[PDB]
């Protein structure tokens, strides 16, 4: 057992998340390929094919059989450092692993910051709309 | 795929 | 913070154990040199200069100022894999680190096995001595 | 040094 917070760096842990993934053999976006590209399966009732990059936390859905997970990851999150990792996990140096883990942590902060901004703006629009109606009154 |  | 069980692989953690080590600047066996060689300070009332290799668990005492910790470690525990580690911690690969950690674990089992054997033999000698006296009786 |  490696420390639970470091498990997502292991491709086999990532593959294990795809318990009910619908795209299997014959498709480009098989669980092996999705896990290779850095994705974990995060299904919901609303979004059963929802997948998240463990490293940059980009969330993608609406997968089709011909979707190449690497190509999709590159298209939607071109700055994700995981995409530049050419080595296998075991070949990473400790220094490299630690640097990747700090970059992942910065990414998680960035994702939370982004979700907080989005939530606030949803509210600010509704508020702004209401006040716009009042201002429109004599 | 597309952003959620 | 790295997982507490992996801290002993860090030279600075090892240096920190030498709170009351008596051999400082001017000596060969300074805390820096002792930590470099793989030693942790494990003092007792009985043995205040007792030091243990974190990796092979060899225990050495009776240090003199001119003792070179590497040379002592080599003399007393020539098979310790730590002595063959040429890289810094951060330069180790994950695969290499994991292999070193499995070898350390084998070493810890080996040390416990050894201490159990020693304890048993202490008892077996006393018992054997007693029965030897009885056999010596008519 | 010597073995404990
Ligand atoms: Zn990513
Ligand atoms: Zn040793």
């Amino acid at each position: 057992t490696l420390p639970p917070a470091w498990q997502p760096f292991l491709k086999d842990h990532r593959i294990s998340t795809f318990k009910n993934w619908p795209f299997l053999e014959g498709c480009a976006c098989t669980p092996e390929r999705m896990a290779e590209a850095g994705f974990i399966h995060c299904p919901t009732e609303n979004e059963p094919d929802l997948a998240q990059c463990f490293f940059c936390f980009k969330e993608l859905e609406g997968w089709e059989p011909d979707d190449d997970p690497i190509e999709e990851h590159k298209k939607h999150s071109s700055g994700c450092a995981f995409l530049s990792v050419k080595k296998q996990f075991e070949e990473l140096t400790l220094g490299e692993f630690l640097k990747l883990d700090r970059e992942r942590a910065k990414n998680k902060i960035a994702k939370e910051t982004n979700n907080k901004k989005k939530e606030f703006e949803e509210t600010a629009k509704k508020v702004r709309r209401a006040i716009e109606q009042l201002a429109a009154m004599d | 795929a597309r952003t959620k």
